[PDB]
């Protein structure tokens, strides 16, 4: 069940090479790809939910994903995987995606945004399936022998492994401010906004309006959003919020192993 | 740190692990947010 | 590092030099290229092929 | 932008060096000899390879 | 065949970070100085030192 | 394509290169002689500097490496208090110390390496002479990362 | 010069609803934030919504939540406060006043209101 | 959230006299305190904006000071023109709120 | 081999091949796929988007 997934968020990453040769900050990246079966198949993880819309329903052609402070809605048919040749999709849900593909020494994966708007992110990676038997063979015969060998199996029911959520840290965004005939306005736009200023009278504050500071310049201060309802998966991308931090909940991951034949 | 008899254990239901693997942490890169490292690789695999 | 030259500092003077050996790992002809240098005996001027 | 290699394991005995290598891609191996006679030599390693000098 | 685990990363900036050890097979821990983060939305903290 | 390896990594003797302007360095051929002049002021009379007049030495440890690993302990009685350097007296031991401070009747401590499978050897301090000896043991660590 | 005019009082019964409207002139409508307060004989001074100049942030008073909404045009330079639901304990005079565009959150103008009652 | 007080509740003075109000509170306001008058019958009301400050236009005899939770405006004459209603407001949080008022009687 | 094309006015396509050997060059000791998070800086040069004299 979708169930687990109700007080959770998307977030941003830092993706590598963004498809210019160039690093950017992704909506879409990878974690760490899994090929522990036998037959060749792979688990993939990403930084998007699959499966579930912004008011917290199931429905299964949709996805959300993350824009500047805010989620968004997106078409499921937009999603891609491929090495070298198309790999074939075999299922999802949530953060994870199945796929059987061939040999190749890149894998890419992307989606379609709303406005239109591609995106793609690329990391190295080694695939070459075991050999089963005392042949090597490229398809399934129609004449012949079975063996063992294991696969993954399509359940959504809960197993033994478990991941675990936190609270966000603050984010800043430097576009909340502006300056005008020598002062610096702030803009809260109906957030909670924190700032720091090394103007004359060392102004400290947490604002829910707008405020104006007089006589200073800009680039001598410093802002960011603080108050936040939701929780999100503590990636080994985005920094601690506290020293010690604190545990609201997990969830578990999707589609176990078992012994099938060849 | 290479071979056969990495990681031991006694039975599949047994909480007790012993690991002999290299583990060292390195400087991050300048201006992002990660934690590099370097491992060698499992064992098992290559006996396979 | 010859004899041809002293320095003083706090009222001490050094006289270094000259070296013992004259080798050196160079020959007559050189090619440099974006921080490689190579020994090559390259063909005159005007006698390519 | 260029990567860079993984350490190697590395054990001592008398007047010798054993070294085991793990390359993830084709790696470029070379050692000279200090003194008058560098004695040079090169190979190219492609996979798991134990050598000793 | 075995497994690794890493938290997110604790930063503390015009400050000293410090740990302490733990039982835990294979633990390491590591203090860096001189970082200066970014993220999408600009630099992180305000002190530059 | 088929250019080959530069003399970055060929050359004999240790020597490293540069191309910006073109340079080599640290090779390792020759010596070098110098000479300094030493000012009048920097010296002292023999008759203002103190004296000792009864020294004896003791070698509790020896090991033969590459490292300092040897200690010895020298008793002595000065007539006052002042400051002394020292210097060995042979080609097979090197002594670390440079200098040391002498004051009433103590004893002092110095470190040296040597070769020698069996260590004989004679230390100046302030103009007088001891006689050392003792047995040295052979290292255990085949191989170390420095001359 | 800067004026504010305050029109469209009167007495309504109860049940009913009242707009008020607060003309501007003299000054960019477009630059300044607007409060609205009340005052009634027997009564002090009194808070009752804040618009920011874009219409992008919005406060009400806990005494009036629910039964006043605020808005504003940019371009007709016009602002409004609309009341719904008017019960008869609603008797007072109601005015408009301009947010300064300095530190310290001044109030530099002020609007002279117009009676409203319920009954 | 932040209540606010002043006293006296009023005062009798002849022409001549000086003025003293004060005005606390029961949280901290940073200087974000300004002070307004106004007669009976008339809705403008306008003192000085800021602490230590003068709004344009005040006359010179209008003059006050803040401090944590305690701040003090003073007249230094006191005229026929000058007998009117005290309100302070504080501008710290939200809700903006006013004092209970004083008024200075000849 | 290398081959281009586009659409015509009237949903006609059009296409053109021609032989070639492409094979981009090595860039340090070390034969690599993609570009890493962690590594060194060396030189090389590039195509610059520009449309000036």
């Amino acid at each position: 069940n979708f169930n687990v997934y109700k007080a959770t968020r998307p977030y941003l990453a830092h993706c590598p090479d963004c498809g210019e040769g160039h690093s950017c900050h992704s909506p879409i990246a990878l974690e760490r790809i899994r090929n522990e079966a036998t037959d060749g198949t792979l688990k993939i993880q990403v930084s998007l939910q699959i499966g579930i819309k912004t008011d917290d329903s199931h429905d299964w052609t949709k996805l959300r994903y993350m824009d500047s402070h805010t989620p968004a809605d997106a078409e499921r048919a937009g999603l891609l995987v491929r090495t070298s040749a198309p790999c074939t999709i075999t299922g999802t849900m949530g953060h994870f995606i199945l796929a059987r593909c061939p040999k190749g020494e890149t894998l890419t994966v992307g989606f379609t945004d709303s406005r239109k708007i591609s995106h793609t992110c690329t990391h190295p990676f080694h695939h070459e399936p075991p050999v089963i038997g005392r042949e090597r063979f490229h398809s399934r015969p129609q004449h012949g022998k079975e063996l063992p060998c294991s696969t993954y199996v399509q359940s959504t029911a809960a197993t033994a492994e478990e991941i675990e959520v936190h609270m966000p840290p603050d984010t800043p965004d430097r576009t909340l401010m502006t300056q005008q005939s020598g002062n610096v306005k702030i803009t809260v736009n109906g957030q909670t906004v924190r700032y720091k200023c090394n103007c004359g009278g060392s102004n400290e504050g947490l604002t829910t309006t707008d405020k104006v500071i007089n006589n200073c310049k800009i680039d001598q201060c410093h802002a960011a959003v603080t108050n936040h309802k939701n929780w999100q998966y503590n990636s080994p991308l985005v920094p601690r919020n506290a020293e010690l931090g604190d545990r609201k909940g997990k969830i578990h991951i999707p589609f176990p192993l078992a012994n099938v034949t060849c | 740190p290479g071979q056969f008899g990495d990681i031991q254990s006694r039975t599949p239901e047994s909480k007790d692990v012993y690991a002999n693997t290299q583990l060292v942490l390195q400087r991050p890169a300048a201006g992002t947010v990660h934690v590099p490292y370097s491992q060698a690789p499992s064992g098992f695999k290559y006996w396979l | 590092a010859n004899g041809d030259h002293a320095v003083t500092v706090k009222d001490a003077k050094f006289v270094v030099g000259p070296m013992s050996s004259a080798w050196t790992p160079f020959d007559n002809k050189i090619v440099v290229y974006k921080g490689d240098v190579y020994n090559m005996d390259y063909p005159p001027f005007g006698a390519g092929r | 932008r260029v990567p860079k290699a993984r350490n190697p394991t590395v054990t001592y005995g008398k007047n010798q060096v054993t070294m085991l290598l793990y390359p993830d891609h084709p790696t470029l191996l070379s050692y000279r000899n200090m003194g008058q006679e560098p004695n040079y030599h090169e190979e190219w390693v492609t996979h798991k390879k134990e050598v000793t000098l | 065949e075995y497994k690794t685990v890493i938290p997110s990363p604790y930063v503390k900036c015009c400050g000293t970070a410090e740990c302490k050890d733990k039982s835990l097979p294979d633990y390491s821990c590591k203090v860096f100085t001189g970082v200066y983060p970014f993220m999408w939305g600009g630099a992180y903290c305000f002190c530059d030192a | 394509k088929e250019r080959g390896a530069s003399l970055q990594h060929t050359a004999p003797f240790g020597c490293q290169i540069a191309t910006n302007p073109v340079r080599a360095v640290n090779c390792a051929v020759g010596n070098i002689p110098i000479s300094i002049d030493i000012p009048d002021a920097a010296f002292t009379r023999v008759v203002d500097a103190p004296s000792v007049t009864d020294m004896s030495c003791e070698v509790p440890a020896c090991t033969h490496s590459s490292d300092f690993g040897g200690v010895a302990i020298i008793k002595y009685t000065a007539s006052k208090k002042g400051k002394c350097a020292v210097h060995s007296m042979t080609n097979a031991v090197t002594i670390r110390e440079a200098d040391v401070e002498v004051e009433g009747n103590s004893q002092l401590q110095i470190s040296f390496s040597t070769a020698l499978a069996s260590a004989e050897f004679r230390v100046q301090v302030c103009s007088t002479q001891v006689h050392c000896a003792a047995a040295c043991h052979p290292p255990k660590d085949h191989i170390v990362n420095y001359p | 010069e800067e004026q504010l005019v305050e029109s469209g009082g009167g007495l309504v019964q109860p049940g009913g609803s009242l707009r008020l409207s607060c003309a501007a002139s003299g000054f960019t409508f477009s630059s300044y934030s607007m409060n609205w307060v009340r005052q009634a004989p027997g009564k002090g001074l009194e808070w009752v919504s804040y618009i920011s100049s874009s219409s992008s942030t919005i406060h009400y008073a806990d005494s009036v939540k629910g039964r006043f909404t605020i808005s504003r045009d940019n371009a007709k330079n016009s602002l409004y406060l609309q009341m719904n639901s008017l019960r008869a304990e609603d008797t007072a005079v109601y005015y408009c006043a301009r947010e300064g565009n300095s530190g310290y959150e001044p109030l530099d103008y002020w609007g002279q209101g117009t009676l409203v009652t319920v009954s | 959230d932040i209540q606010m007080t002043q006293s006296p509740s009023s005062l009798s003075a002849s022409v001549g006299d000086r003025v003293t109000i004060t005005c606390r509170a029961s949280q901290s306001i940073s200087s974000y305190l300004n002070w307004y008058q106004q007669k009976p019958g008339k809705a403008p009301k306008l003192l000085i904006y800021a602490a230590s400050s003068l709004q344009s236009g005040v006359p010179s005899r209008f003059s006050g000071s803040g401090s944590g939770t305690d701040f003090t405006l003073t007249i230094s004459s006191l005229q026929p023109e000058d007998f009117a209603t005290y309100y302070c407001q504080q501008s710290y949080s939200t809700p903006w709120t006013f004092g209970q008022g004083t008024k200075v009687e000849i």
